[PDB]
């Protein structure tokens, strides 16, 4: 059943932000993360 | 924070040891230089429209007044082949230089310091970075603070108390839905809205979206407790 | 941010529709592989340049239906829902403002609707969630509280915003009014983008004029030399045209490789300004516009990006 | 005021220092305490 498909690329997940004139979101917690970056 | 960091270093270690393509930006530079050197040596097999590509086999078949004309072709085509290689090398070397000046700037601003520049030392807010050497390259292990699981809150630009407006010294005013607090922006740690957490400026009529709430004074009880004791002392001094 | 992808088939350019010229050209060896490869390297790095500038978010944030941004009128720079392409009114103005032989233009991977959509995601994130969507998940904040954090960021205490909010919003609305008028008024405003279209057009026009050169052969037309002459008398005449047309491509590909390195350098600057001026607030003096930086809004243009830097 | 400023050293070191008062906001607060404490002593004489 595997075959080559061709499609218009999506740009990512759509995500309507919950904006309001008196609402804020604040993180109750945090993740420390390590990202590698590689340069010639 | 340690257990998160020690896990994230473990994921780097595994990832580099597991997948093929993570070294791509360095392996690409090795492959382009190999491909260009290989291409330069292959051009020596090319005739360039001369009778042969082998210099001694030209000289072993034609006499000098026309063996020179074949050799001049090979000289022209091989000199054109070096010039193509050296132009490719110069243009590439300018790319690698740009990448070395970026890497030097990342060493200076992410390793020798902490950067407030967004994305320049990875996604998140930059804490620090650790350099690691690689073949012809540098790897940076950027360590960042990323805001995790969030909660929504009601908020206000200012608080109204004695008809004066109040604003946070650091952070933001938030309500849990019933009570008001002040918190640092980048981590939920609510505190009582005090005269030490806030500063006054002007009156409540000028600010759009200001809310009424009490502001606590921490010194008021340290004089009112002292007052209730003073009144008790006066009460005792009625007794003699 | 980019320039038009061009592929020039060096065999079809040097030796258009001729077998005899192709069989001579093989004797020059791998140069035609180098020419095709170099222009493919350029054609791929133009999608890369566009991706590093615009794809700085992996989530397509969208405006709220209510527009209660504390009096700041962003309707000139959000998408217009009514147009067949979802671009802003300033992006549509910027799109009006820019104007046989192996040559092929290849289309950019990201169409202008998709560059407008990445620009919309960056801008809708910037209005609704401050810099936070660059650090991680987008965290909402009321726009006047975002401008307050900004004011504290340039070292002006945030009560200066709330006391003056009608004025600060009317000045932002008026300044976007001047951006609208400036771009409608003057021919030269987009010169830095039009200059790139013009250099590519000029370098290709120059490469085509070289097909009309003789290089000391009897004709500039390859078919005439093959029509007029026998095989052995023809070798010498075609080989001139091969040498001169090959050198014309070696020139053009070198000019394009140098020029691509300049567009790359401009794209990496634009990616740095997207990260440090749109996804953040910059302490860097003069980097995010003249003044003290508050925030910036990206807008697309043909092969480019426009930043609207807002400064105190 | 003592909330707008911080203290270091003395008047002899800083080139171009100038005299002005600094308003300590605890002082008039406890002066509102002083005259109330004082009146309560005056009244407390009467019994
Ligand atoms: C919003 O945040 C408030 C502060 O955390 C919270 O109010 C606090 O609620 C706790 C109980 O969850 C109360 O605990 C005390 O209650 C009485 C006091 O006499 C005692 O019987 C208990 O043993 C205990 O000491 C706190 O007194 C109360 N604090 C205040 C300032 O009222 C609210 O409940 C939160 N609101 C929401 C919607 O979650
Ligand atoms: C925030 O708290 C304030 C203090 O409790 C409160 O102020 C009070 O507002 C009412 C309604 O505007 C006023 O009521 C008087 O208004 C006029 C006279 O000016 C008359 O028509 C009315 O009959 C009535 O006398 C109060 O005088 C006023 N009190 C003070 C001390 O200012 C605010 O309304 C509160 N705001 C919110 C949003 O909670
Ligand atoms: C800033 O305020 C200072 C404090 O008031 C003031 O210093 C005072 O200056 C006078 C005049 O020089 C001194 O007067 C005394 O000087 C000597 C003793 O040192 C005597 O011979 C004099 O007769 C007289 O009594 C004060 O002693 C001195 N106060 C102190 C505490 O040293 C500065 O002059 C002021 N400066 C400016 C520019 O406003
Ligand atoms: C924080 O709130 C947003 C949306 O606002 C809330 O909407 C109600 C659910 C109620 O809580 C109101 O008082 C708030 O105004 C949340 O967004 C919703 O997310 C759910 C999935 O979790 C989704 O099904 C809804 O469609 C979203 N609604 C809107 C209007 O966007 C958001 O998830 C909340 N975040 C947290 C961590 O609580
Ligand atoms: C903050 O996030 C961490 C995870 O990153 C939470 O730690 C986990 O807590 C649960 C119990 O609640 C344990 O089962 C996990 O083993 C813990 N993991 C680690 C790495 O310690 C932490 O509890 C969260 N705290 C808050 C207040 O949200
Ligand atoms: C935001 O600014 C725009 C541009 O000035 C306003 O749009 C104009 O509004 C008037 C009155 O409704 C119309 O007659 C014009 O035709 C509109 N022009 C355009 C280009 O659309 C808009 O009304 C403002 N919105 C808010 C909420 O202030
Ligand atoms: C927020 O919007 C509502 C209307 O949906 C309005 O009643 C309210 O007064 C607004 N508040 C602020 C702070 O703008
Ligand atoms: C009351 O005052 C007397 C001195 O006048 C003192 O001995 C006594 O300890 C005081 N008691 C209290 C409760 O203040
Ligand atoms: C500043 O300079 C002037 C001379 O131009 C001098 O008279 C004055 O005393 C100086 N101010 C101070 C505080 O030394
Ligand atoms: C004096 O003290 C009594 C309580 O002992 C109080 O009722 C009265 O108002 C006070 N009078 C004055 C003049 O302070």
């Amino acid at each position: 059943s595997q075959s080559i498909i061709a499609y218009t690329m999506s740009l990512g997940a759509e995500n309507s932000v919950a904006y309001s004139n008196n609402s804020i979101a604040i993180p109750i917690n945090f993740t420390i993360s390590v990202t590698t970056e590689i340069l010639p | 924070i340690a257990n998160q960091f020690n896990s994230a270093i473990g994921k780097i270690q595994d990832s580099l040891s597991s997948t093929a393509s993570a070294l791509g930006k360095l392996q690409d530079v090795v492959n382009q230089n190999a491909q260009a050197l290989n291409t330069l040596v292959k051009q020596l097999s090319s005739n360039f429209g001369a009778i042969s590509s082998v210099l001694n086999d030209i000289l072993a078949r034609l006499d000098k007044v026309e063996a020179e004309v074949q050799i001049d072709r090979l000289i022209t085509g091989r000199l054109q082949s070096l010039q193509t290689y050296v132009t490719q090398q110069l243009i590439r070397a300018a790319e690698i230089r740009a990448s070395a000046n970026l890497a030097a700037t990342k060493m200076s601003e992410c390793v020798l310091g902490q950067s407030k520049r967004v994305d320049f030392c990875g996604k998140g807010y930059h804490l620090m970075s650790f350099p690691q050497s690689a073949p012809h390259g540098v790897v940076f292990l950027h360590v960042t603070y990323v805001p995790a699981q969030e909660k929504n809150f009601t908020t206000a630009p200012a608080i109204c108390h004695d008809g004066k407006a109040h604003f946070p010294r650091e952070g933001v005013f938030v309500s849990n839905g019933t009570h008001w607090f002040v918190t640092q922006r980048n981590f939920y740690e609510p505190q009582i809205i005090t005269t030490h957490n806030t500063f006054v400026s002007g009156n409540c009529d000028v600010v759009i979206g200001i809310v009424n709430n009490t502001v606590y004074d921490p010194l008021q009880p340290e004089l009112d407790s002292f007052k209730e004791e003073l009144d008790k002392y006066f009460k005792n001094h009625t007794s003699p | 941010v980019s320039m038009t992808k061009t592929s020039v088939d060096c065999t079809m350019y040097i030796c258009g529709d001729s077998t005899e010229c192709s069989n001579l050209l093989l004797q020059y060896g791998s140069f035609c592989t180098q020419l095709n490869r170099a222009l493919t390297g350029i054609a791929v790095e133009q999608d890369k340049n566009t991706q590093e500038v615009f794809a700085q978010v992996k989530q397509i944030y969208k405006t709220p239906p209510i527009k209660d941004f504390g009096g700041f009128n962003f309707s000139q720079i959000l998408p217009d829902p009514s147009k067949p392409s979802k671009r802003s009114f300033i992006e549509d103005l910027l799109f009006n403002k820019v104007t046989f032989n192996g040559l092929t233009v290849l289309p950019p991977l990201l169409t202008d609707e998709m560059i407008a959509q990445y620009t919309s995601a960056l801008l809708a994130g910037t209005i609704t969630s401050g810099w936070t969507f660059g650090a991680g998940a987008a965290l909402q904040i009321p726009f006047a509280m975002q401008m307050a954090y900004r004011f504290n960021g340039i070292g002006v205490t945030q009560n200066v915003l709330y006391e003056n909010q009608k004025l600060i919003a009317n000045q932002f609305n008026s300044a976007i009014g001047k951006i609208q008028d400036s771009l409608s008024s003057t021919a030269s405003a987009l010169g830095k983008l039009q200059d790139v279209v013009n250099q590519n057009a000029q370098a290709l026009n120059t490469l085509v004029k070289q097909l009309s050169s003789n290089f000391g052969a009897i004709s500039s037309v390859l078919n005439d030399i093959l029509a007029r002459l026998d095989k052995v008398e023809a070798e010498v005449q075609i080989d001139r045209l091969i040498t001169g047309r090959l050198q014309s491509l070696q020139t053009y590909v070198t000019q394009q490789l140098i020029r691509a390195a300049e567009i790359r350098a401009s794209a990496n600057l634009a990616a740095t300004k997207m990260s440090e001026c749109v996804l953040g607030q910059s302490k860097r003096v003069d980097f995010c516009g003249k003044g003290y930086h508050l925030m910036s809004f990206p807008q697309s243009a043909p092969h480019g990006v426009v930043f609207l830097h807002v400064t105190y």
